[PDB]
C-alpha cells in the first residue's frame, strides 16, 4: 500500500487499509463488487 | 441512502454513526481510516443556520454496528471523541466548499472482521480512479426516500461519477473543484442517491491495482433524493489531503 501518515500520530492501520476480512481477506467477492469493476472496462 | 439495497455483513467494516450524546440521536455518517481518526461531513459538526455546532462531549460515535435496534456485543464498539478538526476554509454560508471533517477517538479501536479502516487515495490512485462513467459506492443509514423513513439495516448503492460540466448544469449552487457529483441520468434506466442523514457517509471506489476500498468522497450534499436530472454531491477526498495531513501530525 505504501504510506502517508506517520503510525504515532495517525494509528495504526494506514496498512491495513481497504481489506474486508469477511471478502478480500477470504478470497470472496460481496454481491455488487462486479458492477463497479465492470465500469472500468469502458462501454464494451 | 434512496434505490439501493442491504448491506452484506461486512461490507463496509470501516462504516461509522455520528450520535449525538443527549438526547440520544442519530446524526450523519462517517468513516474508519485509522484505529484513532474518523472521517465525515464538516456540515455534520458545524452548520449554524440548523442551529449545529457540536464539541467533543456532545457526540458519541459507534462503529461496526449492523443493525439499527439491537446492541451487537463485542461486534460494535461505541467511542468517545477527544477532539474535532473541521477544515478552516469550510464554507457553510454558500456551496459547502471544502464540507470536510476530521475526529479522533478518546481511545483506539481493536480491528475485527466487522471493524476495519478504510484507504485513502494517492496521486496515482486519485487521477486514475476518479474519472467520470465510473462506479463508487456510497454507504448510509439516512432516508430511504424524501421525507419507509430509515433502514433497520445499512443501507449501499453503487452510483457512477457524473462528468463536472453536467454536475455543474444540474444545480443552481457554485460547484467547486473541491467536489464532484455522482448519479445515473435519466437515460440510463438506474436509480439510486444518497439522502438527508447520508452526510459524512464515505463514497469508496474498488481499486484493481492492489484489491483494496478507497475512499474518494464524502458525501456532502443534493437537491431532493434521486430526483430525475439531478445529482448527489460528494466532498473531494484526494484535493483535501494537504489539510488532513496538517491536522493529524498536528494531533
Ligand atoms: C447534512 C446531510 O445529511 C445532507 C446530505 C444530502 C445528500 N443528498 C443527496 N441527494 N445525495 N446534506 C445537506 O442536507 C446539506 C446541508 C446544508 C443543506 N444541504 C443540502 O444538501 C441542501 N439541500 C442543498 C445545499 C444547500 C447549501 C449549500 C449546498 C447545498
Ligand atoms: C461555535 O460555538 C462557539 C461558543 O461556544 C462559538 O465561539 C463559535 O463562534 C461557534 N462557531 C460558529 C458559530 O461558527
Ligand atoms: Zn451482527
Ligand atoms: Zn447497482
Amino acid at each position: 500500500y505504501q504510506t502517508f501518515f506517520n503510525p504515532r500520530t495517525f494509528g495504526s492501520g494506514e496498512a491495513d487499509c481497504g481489506l474486508r476480512p469477511l471478502f478480500e481477506k477470504k478470497s470472496l467477492e460481496d454481491k455488487t463488487e462486479r458492477e463497479l469493476l465492470e465500469s472500468y472496462i469502458d462501454g464494451r | 441512502i434512496v434505490e439501493g439495497s442491504d448491506a452484506e455483513i461486512g461490507m463496509s467494516p470501516w462504516q461509522v454513526m455520528l450520535f449525538r450524546k443527549s438526547p440520544q440521536e442519530l446524526l450523519c455518517g462517517a468513516s474508519l481510516i485509522s484505529d484513532r481518526w474518523v472521517l465525515t461531513a464538516a456540515h455534520c459538526l458545524l452548520y449554524p443556520p440548523w442551529d449545529k455546532n457540536f464539541t467533543e462531549n456532545d457526540l458519541l460515535v459507534r462503529i461496526g454496528k449492523h443493525s439499527r435496534t439491537r446492541y451487537e456485543r463485542n461486534i460494535e464498539k461505541i467511542s468517545m471523541l477527544e477532539k474535532i478538526y473541521i477544515h478552516p476554509r469550510y464554507n457553510w454560508r454558500e456551496n459547502l466548499d471544502r464540507d470536510i471533517a476530521l475526529m479522533k477517538l478518546k481511545k483506539p479501536v481493536a480491528f475485527s472482521d466487522y471493524i476495519h479502516p478504510v484507504c485513502l487515495p494517492d496521486r496515482e490512485t486519485a487521477a486514475s480512479l476518479l474519472q467520470a462513467g465510473y462506479k463508487g459506492r456510497v454507504t448510509g443509514w439516512g432516508n430511504l426516500k424524501e421525507t419507509k423513513g430509515q433502514p433497520s439495516v445499512l443501507q449501499v448503492v453503487n452510483l457512477p461519477i457524473v462528468e463536472r460540466p453536467v454536475c455543474k448544469d444540474s444545480t443552481r449552487i457554485r460547484i467547486t473543484d473541491n467536489m464532484f457529483c455522482a448519479g445515473y441520468k435519466p437515460d440510463e434506466g438506474k436509480r439510486g442517491d444518497a439522502c438527508e442523514g447520508d452526510s459524512g457517509g464515505p463514497f469508496v471506489m474498488k481499486s484493481p491495482f492492489n484489491n483494496r476500498w478507497y475512499q474518494m468522497g464524502i458525501v456532502s450534499a443534493g437537491a431532493g433524493c434521486d430526483r430525475d436530472g439531478k445529482y448527489g454531491f460528494y466532498t473531494h477526498v484526494f484535493r483535501l489531503k494537504k489539510w488532513i495531513q496538517k491536522v493529524i501530525d498536528q494531533f
